[PDB]
């Protein structure tokens, strides 16, 4: 189970880039490892033997090697950059391509917040990881291993001092990580507490102020302030001791090299240049070992992005069109439910059950019930956003699982509870239902939606700017904007999920009265938790606790439908 | 990341002076660090000198009998160098943290005493990020960047001075790489900054497309907009691929370039040094010592250049924090008196108020409330019935006219007694992430839980509260997210009740409540108002009928008043609103 999708396929088409980056990096490493040996040659075979040519020609040769290694390093960065970037572009696309296909139930698993972070942050993390794999993940372990090779190449005996220098450093890194990890995580806990106290004081400032509890809040901020101070000292005191101890060990590396190497030159076994070359190789090996440690710290965090990204790539969309799905060139607006039962998660009792009702085309029906009766779910079944757990859902006497989704949804217009608009212009948003829609047709819809006058009073009007999510418009005008957007589609089924929340009670009737003259020949559902609104419709469908309680008019329901009485009692 | 523009300064010295005032109590300790950083940096430039000196004295003349003496001096020079780093580090650690602790304490105290208007003007997320980053910028520069910048100076000067006192020509040869370092860095820097922002632009657009499309997927599918959305993503993404490659290149070439300059220095020192050794002008150990300086003029220069930029960036943030600390505070008046135990008379006298002083919100509002009377201020959106609460709680102050309680002007009353004598249940009040028992106690600290449960029953809360996972001990994280809204309105009612004020403002929502709790919240409303004056932004039928007074608002103007039945007959505005909503 799970899925066999793999992120190592987004790099494959750039394998050339992915192999040139490390190769170019080795040239840099070889050129960087060459310098101390060429120096040792300058002193041992040049100065010691008195010949300028030696010193001169190898001096010139060290310059040439430096630039060669410079071409190496830039070439790695350039090539690793391409591979890195094309990877993230290809990754991101498929990630977005997947998310676009997700259903309510898919999104319900990877929550929408985590989904966004998975396509933004994790994509950059993975990009970085690939960049990293192709440059310093090649560089550092080559300097480390090559530096050891060189030291061994210069003098085997003196290399034994690496056996004494490397274990304490590795042990230092292991200790620092295993002790610093929960202490750094403790900072995040103490930071969030500071953030929470500040937020709740901003959020409910009028509460804390009116209740004369300001001083109690200063007290509660001190607790979060001190905890944060404490957890930061205790954690960083580790780092503040780790760095100097690392440098000390490295410096005793030098000591050991000059002392043990000192008794080697005395025995005529090692010239003076070789000691100079050895000190530099020594530092090379050590600092590289430090870089390797930091790489390890980033990989463990990086792989958490790999898993998260892979879960999205492995997720099958819950709603799928059948192979030979029916085409719907038109829809009458007949809408039926037969023994529909629905559940969101399989640990709870049903949110809909035994739902049986039908609606002839053209009719205006108010779906009415208290909070969490199941109205929004019930409506969500009509355009196949979710599927019945038991029973089925029909449109023009056809199971919706049998019809093309683009067709079915092309004939249904919904107006969701929470309203969402998209960046660009008002006219662009309103044409989401019809891109061939003329301005007259748009103004028409906006007039019925009682928003055309708000739009017309904007400096740019219909070409006014819609900001991300519709943040620059109030909840009232956004709702009306989407109602207009719903109507421009010219639907044969129209769902209005509680979309009178942010308007005047009077403006409400203006909208709904105009539908009758514009939804002429359109099955309309008007969802509400309040009776006055429901009375505008021809017939009232009453949901209570996930079941249908009654289906008729005010007089019938007031007599026979007890949940309708409870609503009436709570309102009048 | 690469800075965009240099921060404007309203006299940095004055803010510097002020910021240095936080360092005054720890002056003796701060001097001690500067000399530690000083000596530890000098001993750091001495090291490569001794390495050349050891070569020249111990190794070359084969005089190895002097080796344990030189290795003993080194071994202690090193030991002291790392001893000083640990001191310098751990001293500044609890020094700078002790400073930002003060700044955090002070800023939060400013929160509880600044006018409520600042929380209504700017978004809360903005004013926390901007503030907490500014505090971090100070923390960064104070505990790290300053002493690291100072060390960089002593080290750099220390190495040049000792270089020149050894050999002048070889010093000129080594310092030849400085103009190379500066020329290279400057060019790469501007490119990196350019494409950093060009990439940040395209990425923020692309991320924008992602965040909104995932949040509005349900709409995207309803409008079958998958392909068009996909096409909008592709063209941006394809352009991010192209720019991101460039940003990634220039942000990554400075290290191999700096490395090259190091290797170019190593080469020169080795060649020119070795060629000066072959004329007895310098020693071999001298060459070793200069190699020990060959990387002292690349990245440490850039570190200085960027530590200097963090300093500037810090001072700007310091300049922001000080201004927030300088904002005016809600103070009382010397003539403001404590409230006498009255029953609660409220009065408005031709009051005018707005928020931006351009568009008026309330215009000439004048009314009078009698102790005990339930009053319902009705009206559509754009009225100002909500704006009443703020003015009456003195969250804001009227421009024209005056508000007064029990005969004394509200502005001549201590805010303490005013806010104790007046209760408030806003439309969507705020809970705290504590326990239920603690939340209801928030109004009356000195109130036993035995008394609370006795009062919790008198508002229809005790039932569902004990039916919680941990009863009254239950922690409601994220401000009651796991509670239904109807249940939270109840908790707000129970809370306001325990404070027991003689004046009451109420905005009980009716929208998303279940019919069960709905009858119990209004029953709680009756026990809530039982005994006190009440003002209610009514949304219920059975409250505008029992109203001792209804005051109809419209467009910021008080238009109609009088009781329910009376206002139906006028056929003016109340009748409209009523029959256009209750005329079922
Ligand atoms: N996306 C979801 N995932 C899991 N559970 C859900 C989801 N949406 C709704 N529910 C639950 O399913 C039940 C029915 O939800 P829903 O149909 O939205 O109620 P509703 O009465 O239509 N909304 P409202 O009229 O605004 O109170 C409720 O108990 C919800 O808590
Ligand atoms: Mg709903």
């Amino acid at each position: 189970g799970g899925g066999s999708k793999t992120l190592a396929r987004y790099l494959k088409p750039y394998w050339i880039f992915a192999v040139l980056a490390p190769l170019f990096m080795v040239v840099e490493v070889i050129c960087d490892l060459s310098q101390p040996t060429l120096l040792a040659r300058i002193v041992d075979e040049g100065i010691a033997r008195g010949d300028f040519s030696l010193v001169l020609k190898t001096g010139i040769l060290m310059l040439i090697v430096a630039l060669i290694g410079a071409v190496g390093g830039i070439g790695c960065t350039v090539f690793a950059s391409y591979a890195s970037q094309n990877f993230g572009a290809d990754l991101r696309r498929d990630l977005f391509r997947k998310v676009l296909s997700f259903s309510i139930s898919n999104v319900n698993r990877f929550h929408t917040s985590s989904l966004i972070t998975r396509l933004t942050n994790d994509v950059t993390q993975l990009q970085n990881l690939v960049m990293m794999l192709l440059r310093i993940v090649v560089r550092a372990p080559l300097l480390f291993v090559g530096g050891i090779v060189m030291a061994v190449s210069i003098n085997v005996k003196l290399s034994s001092v690496l056996i004494f220098l490397i274990p304490p450093i590795v042990l230092l890194f292991v200790w620092l990580t295993k002790k610093g990890n929960p202490l750094f995580r403790k900072i995040q806990e103490s930071t969030d507490e500071v953030n929470r106290v500040v937020r709740e004081n901003l959020l409910g400032v009028r509460v804390v102020r009116a209740f004369r509890r300001e001083e109690y809040e200063n007290e509660n901020f001190r607790k979060a302030n001190e905890s944060l101070r404490r957890s930061i000292i205790s954690a960083f005191s580790l780092i503040v001791f780790a760095l100097p101890l690392f440098i000390f060990i490295v410096n005793m590396g030098m000591i050991a090299v000059l002392w043990f190497g000192g008794v080697l030159v005395r025995n005529n076994q090692m010239e003076i240049g070789s000691i100079m070359a050895y000190t530099n190789y020594l530092m090379q090996i050590m600092f590289s070992l430090m870089m390797i440690g930091n790489i390890l710290n980033f990989i463990v965090r990086a792989s958490a992005s790999a898993k998260r990204v892979l879960e999205v790539l492995n997720e099958k969309p819950a709603i799928e069109e059948a192979d030979n799905a029916l085409a719907l060139p038109n829809v009458e607006g007949s809408v039926s439910f037969e023994n529909v039962e629905f559940r969101y998660f399989e640990n709870t009792d049903p949110v809909l059950s035994g739902v049986n009702f039908s609606v002839k085309p053209g009719s205006l029906v108010a779906v009415l019930g208290e909070t969490g009766s199941g109205k929004s779910t019930l409506m969500n079944l009509i355009p196949r956003l979710i599927d019945p757990e038991r029973g089925r859902v029909e449109v023009d006497e056809l199971d919706v699982r049998t019809v093309k989704l683009k067709d079915l949804r092309g004939h249904i217009s919904a107006v969701p509870q929470e309203t969402v608009l998209f960046s660009g212009t008002i006219k662009e948003n309103l044409k989401w239902g019809r891109e061939d829609a003329t301005d007259d047709e748009i103004v028409e819809a906006a007039k019925i939606a009682q928003i055309h006058d708000f739009i017309i009073s904007l400096p740019e009007g219909y070409d006014s700017r819609v900001e991300r999510g519709g943040r620059n418009f109030s909840g009232g005008q956004k709702q009306r904007l989407s109602i207009a957007r719903a109507l421009v589609k010219k639907p044969k089924v129209l769902i209005l999920d509680d979309c009178t929340s942010s308007v005047d009670p009077i403006t409400e009737k203006r909208i709904l009265d105009g539908l009758k003259r514009y939804t002429k020949g359109c099955t309309t559902f008007i969802i509400t938790q309040k009776i006055p609104t429901a009375l505008l419709a021809d017939k009232i469908l009453v949901l209570h606790e996930g079941k249908v309680a009654g289906f008729g008019t005010h007089k019938e329901l007031l007599e026979h439908c007890k949940p309708y009485r409870e609503i009436y009692e709570s309102q009048f | 990341g690469p800075i965009l523009e240099k921060p404007a300064l309203k006299n940095p010295t004055a803010t510097l002076r002020r910021l240095l005032g936080y360092l005054r109590p720890h002056t003796f300790t701060l001097i001690m660090v500067f000399v530690f950083v000083t000596v530890s940096s000098i001993l750091g430039v001495l090291s490569p000198y001794l390495i050349g000196k050891t070569i020249d004295v111990v190794f070359v003349p084969r005089r190895f009998d002097l080796l344990p003496r030189y290795m003993l001096i080194l071994g202690t020079i090193y030991a002291l160098t790392s001893l000083l780093f640990w001191l310098q580090g751990k001293i500044m650690l609890t020094l700078s943290q002790d400073v930002v602790f003060r700044l955090r304490k002070e800023l939060f105290e400013k929160l509880q005493r600044v006018p409520v208007g600042f929380f209504d003007r700017t978004p809360h997320g903005d004013i926390i990020s901007r503030v907490i980053n500014d505090v971090d910028n100070i923390n960064n520069v104070l505990g790290n960047s300053i002493i690291q910048f100072f060390s960089g100076i002593v080290t750099l000067a220390g190495a040049v001075i000792m270089m020149f006192r050894v050999n002048v020509i070889l010093s000129l040869v080594t310092l030849s790489i400085v103009p190379l370092t500066v020329l290279i860095t400057q060019i790469v820097s501007s490119q990196t900054r350019k494409y950093f922002y060009e990439n940040q632009r395209v990425l923020g657009q692309l991320n924008g497309i992602i965040e909104e499309d995932i949040s509005g997927l349900t709409v995207i599918k309803l409008f079958t907009r998958e392909e068009k959305e996909m096409e909008k993503f592709d063209r941006v993404n394809e352009s991010l691929r192209k720019v991101g490659t460039k940003a990634q290149i220039f942000s990554g070439v400075l290290p191999p370039l700096m490395n090259m300059v190091n290797n170019l220095g190593f080469a020169l020192i080795s060649g020119f040094g070795g060629w000066l050794a072959l004329k007895d002008i310098i020693t071999v150990g001298t060459i070793a010592t200069f190699i020990g300086y060959s990387r002292q003029f690349t990245r440490p220069l850039n570190e200085l250049s960027n530590q200097f930029n963090m300093i500037q960036m810090a001072l700007a943030s310091a300049e922001r924090i000080f201004e927030i600390l300088d904002l005016e505070e809600e103070k009382d008046d010397p003539d403001a008196v404590e409230l006498r135990e009255v029953r609660g008379e409220i009065e408005f006298k031709n009051v005018w108020f707005s928020y931006d002083k351009k568009k008026p919100v309330l215009k000439d509002i004048t009314f009078h409330i009698k102790p005990g009377q339930k009053v319902a201020l009705v009206g559509p959106t754009g009225s100002g019935k909500t704006t009443i609460v703020n003015l009456l709680m003195r969250f804001y102050d009227v421009d024209r006219g005056q508000i007064l309680v029990d005969g004394i002007d509200i502005r001549k009353i201590k805010r303490s007694s005013l806010r104790s004598s007046i209760g408030i249940v806003l439309q969507d009040t705020i809970l705290f992430s504590t326990t239920v028992k603690e939340n209801l106690k928030y109004g009356n600290p000195g109130a036993t839980d035995e008394e609370i449960k006795e009062a919790a029953k008198l508002t229809h809360s005790d039932h569902f509260i004990k039916h919680l996972p941990e009863g009254y001990e239950t922690v409601l994280t994220d401000n009651g997210e796991d509670l239904s809204q109807g249940q939270r309105q109840l908790l707000a009612i129970t809370r306001a009740f325990l404070a027991n004020p003689k004046i009451l403002i109420l905005d009980e929502a009716t929208s998303n409540v279940d019919t069960k709790t709905e009858k119990s919240i209004q029953a709680a409303m009756w026990k809530l108002m039982e005994g006190k004056t009440s003002i209610i932004i009514a949304h219920r039928l059975n409250t505008i009928k029992n109203a001792d007074l209804i005051i109809v608002l419209r467009d910021g103007e008080i238009v109609e008043m009088g009781k329910h039945d009376e206002l139906i007959q006028k056929r003016g505005f109340y009748y409209e609103l009523f029959t256009s909503q209750y005329g079922l």
